RNA sequence: CGACUCUUAGCGGUGGAUCACUCGGCUCGUGCGUCGAUGAAGAACGCAGCUAGCUGCGAGAAUUAAUGUGAAUUGCAGGACACAUUGAUCAUCGACACUUCGAACGCACUUGCGGCCCCGGGUUCCUCCCGGGGCUACGCCUGUCUGAGCGUCGCU
RNA sequence: CCCCGGAGCCCCGCGGACGCUACGCCGCGACGAGUAGGAGGGCCGCUGCGGUGAGCCUUGAAGCCUAGGGCGCGGGCCCGGGUGGAGCCGCCGCAGGUGCAGAUCUUGGUGGUAGUAGCAAAUAUUCAAACGAGAACUUUGAAGGCCGAAGUGGAGAAGGGUU
RNA sequence: CGAAAGACUAAUCGAACCAUCUAGUAGCUGGUUCCCUCCGAAGUUUCCCUCAGGAUAGCUGGCGCUCUCGCACACGCAGUUU
RNA sequence: ACCCACCCGACCCGUCUUGAAACACGGACCAAGGAGUCUAACACGUGCGCGAGUCGGGGGCUCGCACGAAAGCCGCCGUGGCGCAAUGAAGGUGAAGGCCGGCGCGCUCGCCGGCCGAGGUGGGAUCCCGAGGCCUCUCCAGUCCGCCGAGGGCGCACCACCGGCCCGUCUCGCCCGCCGCGCCGGGGAGGUGGAGCACGAGCGCACGUGUUAGGACCCGAAAGAUGGUGAACUAUGCCUGGGC
RNA sequence: CGCGACCUCAGAUCAGACGUGGCGACCCGCUGAAUUUAAGCAUAUUAGUCAGCGGAGGAGAAGAAACUAACCAGGAUUCCCUCAGUAACGGCGAGUGAACAGGGAAGAGCCCAGCGCCGAAUCCCCGCCCCGCGGCGGGGCGCGGGACAUGUGGCGUACGGAAGACCCGCUCCCCGGCGCCGCUCGUGGGGGGCCCAAGUCCUUCUGAUCGAGGCCCAGCCCGUGGACGGUGUGAGGCCGGUAGCGGCCCCCGGCGCGCCGGGCCCGGGUCUUCCCGGAGUCGGGUUGCUUGGGAAUGCAGCCCAAAGCGGGUGGUAAACUCCAUCUAAGGCUAAAUACCGGCACGAGACCGAUAGUCAACAAGUACCGUAAGGGAAAGUUGAAAAGAACUUUGAAGAGAGAGUUCAAGAGGGCGUGAAACCGUUAAGAGGUAAACGGGUGGGGUCCGCGCAGUCCGCCCGGAGGAUUCAACCCGGCGGCGGGUCCGGCCGUGUCGGCGGCCCGGCGGAUCUUUCCCGCGCGGGGGACCGUCCCCCGACCGGCGACCGGCCGCCGCCGGGCGCAUUUCCA
């Protein structure tokens, strides 16, 4: 159950906060999860996603082990876009076959300052968890 | 329903003579919405028959010592396993139906402690139930944070909350009662009588001072007995083979004239 | 029209009333809201009586109730002068006082009396600073209670 | 058999019922409980590369700054940036800014006329001319100044 | 002059339905018009809540269609086939904004009328050519006509607001 | 406002239009939504500013209760008759 | 159940109406929507809890309410309501009677001891007693079990009736009481008014039906009120232009 | 004829201030209908209600008695319950209609004028310096101005106050700063930020799975986390979240300590002597409104118009007479209470696009009206635009092919696609309009058969094959039932223990103060009674409330029993 008294379960609220959710807050929603050799070494379960993070497509048609450069992401949309993961139209032009992030997962970050602090942030407050418990 | 609804108009009815209806009709314009008529509750638009208010008596009220005999009869049948089986708690394996268990389980604060306990106590498969109802609500429900529905689970009447709440709180089916505060809407969901219950050594020995024996009050709820009985030898296929009934009866005629 | 036998009723809906209709679905809240501040008064005047001032015995009037006694407004002067408190201190020290209230009877005049004397007494009057000087009363009935007094103050009992 | 008509079914239409959805309501509850001459509410007119409306903003006009965030925005363009750098975009919002009417305030509502001080061109204070800046509402309070009266007196 | 764990049975008092949801089952009789109106029972029906079907459902829910097969006195219901593409139902209780042919009822949609009534106020059109997929009507030329300077001509006010 | 016709007052005039009081009031018109089963009327009484309405009795239904004995073993009651 | 055939039957529903297939009104068609509700108050019925009680509100105590704006609990548990008492305009008064023995003259009146204690008549479901039978494979004895029972009883509830009690009122009477002897207080018998008493039946919740008050089954005026907006038409007056 | 004080009064774009409009759910002050009801209608009612005007605040208003009462008396306002549908009013009709007392929420009290004392002891404003400065404040210093005696400030105000003598006891309260310490209840106050468990495991459907089957204990893992939402269907474990006295970072409050700067010499009782109160106000008349307020509840206009052992009130007018009870005509005050407007949250047995707000959408929009004002309609391709390249016919719209899609029998107003209505195809029919009830017949449509349906099931007889047992004993296990109640646990009624009684508690209008403690009362003992518990014996219901043996019977397993038994099969 929840048991704060200033969040919601409530089908619409959810979906509007959701489907009107702004830019900074879709980078957290659209996060995908870290493949597990990452996982170990990290010691993170997931990252939003990024411009070019390599990653394989788990569900869905385009669902494989082929480890695709994402190539950009439509916070609009809700939805990446990935190297190879593609569609001919009728006129022969490619087409970029929209992803969900949830169903991705990230194989090489693409780490710069900034997001190197993230995971060492996740880390950090994973193991206080795991002192807490213990 | 909102007071204005329907009422924010200016129609006047169009007299008799102008053919059409009779109704209050939407004064003016070249709009649609023009001559539709309004208020009465066959117009759309309109206004629902007999809106409903907010000041229509919602809540009922019950005597304390009707509520209280319930939430006997409730305990009563918590015990007697064919009622509890016949409200369907799968209660095949269970040892002993007043059910109780030692007071370990008051200071729990793990899940995984709970859950073994239920194994051991092999109230499990009540939890196994659980999770196989859980399916999703037919109909409006849905779209009003009432969309998935389940079982109810065992009962656990805990004394204290040395913890043990949070313990049994994830497993999907069971509730936790006070002793001292008890409940029958959870006692006897549905209203139905049945109900599997695992009781804590402490609460139960806690229930003869919380509603007395027949030979002693509450001490506890003030001024309170247990009710009476009406016929106390409920079986009543011992009385009709007794003696002392049988000895005096005319004999059965059972012949058929047709 | 009326229809053989029944009480003739004269029922008041003839003005507005569904203007002013008062529903009572706050109530919970307002138990809640106010026992809230009811513990937040507690908090605040810590070791003071929640109840709040000790208040005096009273008969009530009146050939009925005549014979029940109830708590008073605050106790009077000729009360307090007679158990011997100043009436700008009894504001101070947990002590009621109404000055309106007239004594007719020697008898209550003593019983609330008798009250403050045994208040004064069960009361444990904390010093100005820790640096103790006269009346604030011992450590040691201090450290063994800064403990309130849950309920009203000598209670009255009839 | 023919045409027509009627009936029934199949398939087509017409039309949008039904069912299933729901970023909307409706109700009850909680917490705050804040507008305005330092120009409110409301009105107008403007502002996007391509933009009509909605929304957002005010000639710094789809927003500036600052903080937080940490790579977009995205309909198409086009661009920036080195995303090992105050840094894309979002959010917040404390600084800055906020055209014209409007209690609306120089008088007028034509956008029409003005007055008075200060500056730049214009002069070489020569007033003109242009442009800019600052003042110019009513009522009322405390004080200030200047006054009024065969009002009440004082000395000459 | 004996025991039914055995008389063998039309009656059995030793134990007792295939029957017995005792709100069950069984047997005899008599009776059965009905507006207004009343009362009963609905395993009639619609939407939602507590319970409950180890219910149903992408190996196809709801809804819709059906010269298919049935049940019910009936309200209605169950099946088969099709369509459809995400949810739905039985039982026991609770709740109601719960059942329509009508109200010159409300909203929307559709027929017959009907290819009908009509496209008849102010004399007028014709010939050629061009363009063009296409010309009774566009434009160019010619002919015949009209308004006939109180105009069917040229210009403004108000009003329109880009015409 | 009217050289007057009750004319005119933005297609409105023996009292304009707009909004609210307002879901005004109606002894009056109109409608009033599924099945079976059972019983089943009245249009007369008196009173009424009553006569297209109410009240009151009458008639209807529902709920019962108290008793009765086809359980060889009956008292009362009737749109009759003697 | 689809079509077709023929025999017989057969007028179009809704409605008001004494009477509708009507030369009575509504209805071209189809879909969706559309009308006895909710609150309050009484009444009677019914179900439950408790019972001379009952009761929950309102409040309070227990939690951040996931479910809780619930549930539980309270010398508040009873302030208070409703009930356990009535009657009278009111001042006020306020439901018992009997017997027995004794003392006052038993005076169908006044005062002192003992016993019983809500009266009686008729009818009354039911209970109880029961003469007596009725047999048993024999003649009698003879406890056990029944079946019925002539006859007699105690008699619920309810009804009819008679007395009786309290309050109001009348009539007529004669006595008693004391801190205050009085325009004081208290009694008696007999009529008559009372929504009374006469060994209590209420209270709380729920369901139903009825009757109102509310928009009050749905739709319907002609009006009435309050506060605004209009003289671009038009009615008249004025100013400043045009025309014949 | 001047100059000067003051007084009353002007002018200033004089210096600095402030009011102006809005919103209006709630609040205060006026103003104030009529529909309606009374079965008509006029008073009454609707209602001091709608509309109108004014003025507010986070609340408002009220409020510290000219109060209630009549008692053994209570003690500001507000609010809830009750009082009470009562007293009272009313064509005493319809209808209206409070108050005190009682229980609750909360609770908080005060200051002037006056009368007096204090060299006006007071105030505002200017100018210099130090501090402080985004709520203009503190200290100092100016023969710098004004206000003020037509009265400022301290003391003090009805609960009484002032001043004196001597009884007593002793001397911390406030603010402007500057620091510094403990981050201070949803269990770390407020705000913001960013973080934190666990499967995309194995097969397998699917277009896509979040499905289905399985996974060392319903299966693996987490679970103080199985709320919710998202993600190509149905997801605790994909992502966000959720949980948690969980983490870090900011910022802000609130309280604790230290230092400085100021202020501030601030009591009580006891006896003496003084002091004491709001005027065109009360009150009376009156008229009109108003009220439940009735020979006047309130509020008004007008006339009259006071007093001080007075004045008011004491719910029937008036006089006399005692009692009671307040102290009017000046003022301030948190708190419970209100809240269809606002900012921001949560929730619902509500509605589900003719509903629900007029408004799910570019809605107060389009449009209408000169204007006031009126005022709509309108949601849905698909998981993904993969939105149909290319060929071909056509001036094109339109098609024909091709293609995408799980599907276009989803083709940009595109989910589902009903009815009315139409077009076509198929079948059948056709002069009494059609339609209908009953009864058949004919034809169609599908459905069920049968390429015998002779439908099964017992028991039996016979002829063929078939393995193993029934029967019987022996061993083991389990069940039922039973009495001897045999032995023991178990519990009802009774009696015995007065035994728990103090090692048994609660209650009591039973008593005792021989007791104890605290102040005749409260609490605790101590007796008494009622009620609940120990010990054994006896009798009895020996009760489904159980054990142990023993008996009897049943079933199951395993031994043996080999075939006139035993089942199977045809
Ligand atoms: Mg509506
Ligand atoms: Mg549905
Ligand atoms: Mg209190
Ligand atoms: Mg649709
Ligand atoms: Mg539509
Ligand atoms: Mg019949
Ligand atoms: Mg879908
Ligand atoms: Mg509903
Ligand atoms: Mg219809
Ligand atoms: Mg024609
Ligand atoms: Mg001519
Ligand atoms: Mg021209
Ligand atoms: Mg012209
Ligand atoms: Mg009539
Ligand atoms: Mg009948
Ligand atoms: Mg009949
Ligand atoms: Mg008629
Ligand atoms: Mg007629
Ligand atoms: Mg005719
Ligand atoms: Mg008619
Ligand atoms: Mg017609
Ligand atoms: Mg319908
Ligand atoms: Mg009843
Ligand atoms: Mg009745
Ligand atoms: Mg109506
Ligand atoms: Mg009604
Ligand atoms: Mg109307
Ligand atoms: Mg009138
Ligand atoms: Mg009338
Ligand atoms: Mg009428
Ligand atoms: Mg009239
Ligand atoms: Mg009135
Ligand atoms: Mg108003
Ligand atoms: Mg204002
Ligand atoms: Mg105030
Ligand atoms: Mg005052
Ligand atoms: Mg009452
Ligand atoms: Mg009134
Ligand atoms: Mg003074
Ligand atoms: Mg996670
Ligand atoms: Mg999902
Ligand atoms: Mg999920
Ligand atoms: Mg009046
Ligand atoms: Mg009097
Ligand atoms: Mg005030
Ligand atoms: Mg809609
Ligand atoms: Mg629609
Ligand atoms: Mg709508
Ligand atoms: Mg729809
Ligand atoms: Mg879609
Ligand atoms: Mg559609
Ligand atoms: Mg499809
Ligand atoms: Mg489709
Ligand atoms: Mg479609
Ligand atoms: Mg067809
Ligand atoms: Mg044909």
């Amino acid at each position: 159950m929840k048991f704060n008294p200033f969040v919601t379960s409530d089908r619409s609220k959810n979906r509007k906060r959701h489907f009107n959710a702004p830019s900074h807050i879709r980078r957290k929603i659209m996060s995908s999860p870290l493949s597990k050799e990452l996982r170990q070494k990290y010691n993170v379960r997931s990252m939003p996603i990024r411009k070019d993070d390599e990653v394989q497509v788990v569900r869905g048609h385009y669902k494989g082990q082929q480890i695709g450069k994402v190539v950009q992401v439509y916070r609009k949309k809700y939805v990446i876009y990935i190297e190879r993961v593609q569609r001919e139209k009728a006129n022969g032009t490619t087409v970029h076959v929209g992803i969900h992030p949830s169903k991705v997962v990230i194989t090489r970050l693409k780490l710069d300052k900034d997001r190197k602090k993230i995971l060492e942030r996740k880390a950090k407050s994973r193991q206080v968890g795991k002192e807490k418990g213990k | 329903v909102s007071e204005l609804a329907g009422h924010q108009t200016s129609a006047e009815s169009w007299g008799t003579g102008r053919a059409v209806a009779r109704i209050p009709r939407v004064r003016g314009g070249g709009t649609h919405r023009s001559g539709q008529g309004a208020f009465g509750n066959m117009c759309r638009g309109g206004r629902m028959f007999a809106p409903t208010k907010t000041w229509r008596r919602w809540h009922r009220r019950v005597n304390t010592t009707q509520k209280r005999y319930a939430i006997c009869s409730a305990l009563a049948a918590s015990a007697l396993p064919a009622l509890v089986m016949s409200k369907g708690h799968r209660i095949e394996e269970v040892p002993e139906l007043p059910l109780v268990v030692e007071d370990k389980v008051e200071g729990y604060k793990k899940t995984k402690e709970a859950v073994l306990l239920l194994k051991k106590l092999k109230a499990w498969n009540d939890i196994k139930k659980v999770y196989a109802s859980q399916r999703m609500r037919a109909g409006k429900g849905k779209m009003r944070n009432r969309r998935r529905i389940q079982r109810r689970g065992p009962c656990v009447i805990y004394n204290e909350d040395n913890g043990i709440v949070k313990a049994f709180r994830n497993i999907p089916g069971i509730t936790l009662l006070n002793v001292t505060k008890l409940n029958i809407l959870k006692l006897a969901p549905g209203g139905h009588v049945g109900r599997f219950c695992i009781w804590t050594e402490s609460a139960f020995r806690k229930l003869d001072d919380l509603y007395g024996t027949w030979r002693k009050a509450a001490s506890l709820k003030s001024n309170y007995n247990l009710p009476m009985h009406k016929m106390l030898n409920t079986d009543l296929s011992r009385i009709l083979k007794s003696p002392e009934i049988q000895r005096a009866l005319r004999a059965p005629r059972k012949k058929i004239h047709r | 029209a009326p229809s053989r036998n029944g009480m003739i009723l004269k029922p008041h809906f003839h003005k507005d009333w569904q203007r002013r209709v008062a529903t009572w679905f706050n109530q919970p809240a307002r138990k809640i809201r106010r026992r809230k501040a009811r513990q937040a008064r507690a908090r605040r005047i810590a070791p003071r009586p929640a109840s709040g001032p000790l208040r005096p015995i009273v008969r009530c009037p009146t050939v009925r109730y005549h014979t029940k006694v109830r708590a008073g407004r605050g106790f009077s002067l000729e009360e307090l002068r007679v158990a011997g408190i100043h009436k700008k201190v009894a504001r101070t020290i947990g002590i009621s006082v109404d000055p309106r209230r007239r004594n007719k009877s020697t008898e209550s005049l003593q019983a609330n009396v008798q009250r403050l004397k045994e208040y004064r007494s069960k009361l444990v009057l904390f010093p100005r600073k820790p640096s103790a000087p006269k009346k604030g009363d011992s450590s040691a009935e201090e450290l063994k209670l800064a403990t309130q007094l849950t309920g009203p103050v000598m209670p009255i009992r009839n």
